[PDB]
């Protein structure tokens, strides 16, 4: 689930590391 | 405080002190040095292994080393699977695991260690809260809310849990459902409730219920730190970037973008109306909760600064003049896409996630009376060949009371005054 038009997920961004 | 040396290793305290200065003066690789040492001498020891997975931890920061960290990872498992490891010790290194393991996005692997905690320590409730945390982080929002069920039917009054509680069933339309959870959990003060996440979405359930204490929460938000204003309530935010609801493209600087959008807008026009006539299932329903009522469909180009190539097929010439933009193609905090809403429709105030974008909007297909559109306190319309543009990251609002249907084509640019580097940088949303 991504953040489109809005801010509904717990996060917004995947997350990679460094 | 924590215990972390059992029977043999109080008997080589002395070396595992001299290893574990040498980690805190900064010196990491002769302490990794050390360390390595001591577990190949005392191969069970648990002390020296959780010092060789800390050595490997500072290492992996100081080499900014996805890999060195995959080590650490590793050895922190290992800790756990040495004999008599003390619990003060074993809860350490399984939970820096795990917080290493989502620094990686490795969000099952976070899970399953998560998972293993709560089995080994079923009376702390803190890890069954990290449990539902590791849940929601890959999107599995029904096995958080069990987690958090669990919490909540033995320690109630847990601030932690109620909020994440109370997020879970907003995220799933139980609106007034949210409300007693989030604001409860908020009013705990308990660590992890102040955050930004509980703020927002407890304003706005309050405003779709039609209470109207929502603001004051925002306002409490806004002077806790969470949000640039009451009215700009983004979450992912470049601080300092110029604020304000509505935008002239000079004010943008992106005025050859906008010539060639009204130039050409009866191409994208008619090639958003051919989607809608022969490929109409290439519209996807709106899909984030944020109708009252009504039907809305987005017909996506790019998203995330990437071009999704099936649907280029279907508007092949939108596709490739934009391709001329990189202000909007590039940005990875935004989209390209039609949008077609009929009446009937209302649209909740709502906030888009970042202030790092502004939204152009085209219109395409205008019913003359109608349709508009709230950004903060200024209500527009739309003109058929004509860009409007505002920043999504302010409460805005619409409602389509036409006789017919609106087609628009919306065009995200990143925020003019973001540097080439943070264009670059920022990750994608
Ligand atoms: O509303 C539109 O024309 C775009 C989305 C169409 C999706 C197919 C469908 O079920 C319908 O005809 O509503
Ligand atoms: O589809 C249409 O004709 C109208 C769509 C309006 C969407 C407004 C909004 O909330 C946004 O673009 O962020
Ligand atoms: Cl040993
Ligand atoms: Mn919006």
């Amino acid at each position: 689930g991504k953040c489109k038009d809005g801010l509904g997920e717990y996060t917004c961004t995947s997350l990679e590391g460094f | 405080k924590p215990k972390l040396l059992n029977k043999f290793d109080k008997t080589i305290k002395a070396e595992l002190d001299a290893a574990e200065k040498l980690r805190k003066r900064g010196k990491i690789e002769e302490a990794v040095n050390a360390f390595k040492e001591l577990v190949r001498k005392y191969p069970q020891s648990p002390r020296a292994r959780y010092g060789k997975a800390q050595c490997e931890d500072d290492l992996a920061e100081k080499r900014r080393s996805n890999e060195v960290l995959r080590g650490a990872i590793e050895t922190y498992q290992e800790v756990a699977s040495l004999p008599d490891v003390p619990a003060d010790l074993l809860k350490l290194s399984l939970k820096r695991r795990s917080d290493r393991q989502q620094f990686l996005g490795h969000m099952r692997g976070s899970l399953l260690t998560l998972q293993r905690l709560v089995q080994l320590f079923p009376n702390d409730t803190s890890l069954k809260n990290d449990l539902g945390v590791g849940y929601l982080l890959i999107g599995d929002n029904d096995n958080a809310k069990k987690v958090y069920e669990e919490v909540l039917s033995v320690t109630p009054n847990d601030g932690f849990a109620k909020v994440h509680y109370g997020f879970i069933l907003k995220a799933q339309n139980k609106i007034a459902e949210s409300i007693p959870y989030l604001k409860e959990g908020i009013e705990s003060g308990d660590p992890g409730t102040d955050d930004g996440r509980f703020y927002f979405h407890l304003g706005d359930a309050m405003q779709r219920v039609g209470n109207k204490e929502a603001y004051k929460w925002y306002e409490l938000g806004h002077k806790r730190g969470h949000f640039a204003s009451v009215w700009q309530r983004s979450l992912y935010n470049v601080n300092g970037l110029k604020a304000q609801p509505w935008w002239t493209p000079k004010e943008t600087g992106y005025t050859e973008l906008v010539k060639s959008l009204e130039r050409n807008w009866k191409l994208i026009r008619d090639e958003g109306l051919a989607v809608m006539d022969k490929a109409k299932g290439l519209f996807l329903p709106e899909d984030e909760n944020l109708r009252e009522k009504g039907d809305w469909s987005q017909f996506t180009l790019w998203q995330q600064g990437r071009r999704n190539e099936n649907a280029c097929k279907g508007a092949p010439k939108t596709c490739t003049l934009l391709e001329k933009f990189p202000e909007t193609t590039g940005c990875r905090r935004g989209q390209i896409k039609y949008s077609i809403m009929h009446p009937g429709t209302h649209v909740w105030p709502h906030t888009g996630p970042t202030n790092c974008r502004l939204r152009m909007h085209l219109g395409l297909v205008i019913p003359k009376e109608g349709c508009k559109i709230r950004c903060a306190n200024e209500t527009k319309t739309w003109e058929e060949g004509k860009v409007l543009i505002f920043d999504d990251s302010f409460e805005h609002e619409v409602w389509q009371d036409a006789s017919s249907f609106q087609l628009i084509f919306i065009v995200d640019v990143w925020h003019p005054e973001l540097t080439p580097q943070q264009r670059r940088s920022l990750p994608a949303i």
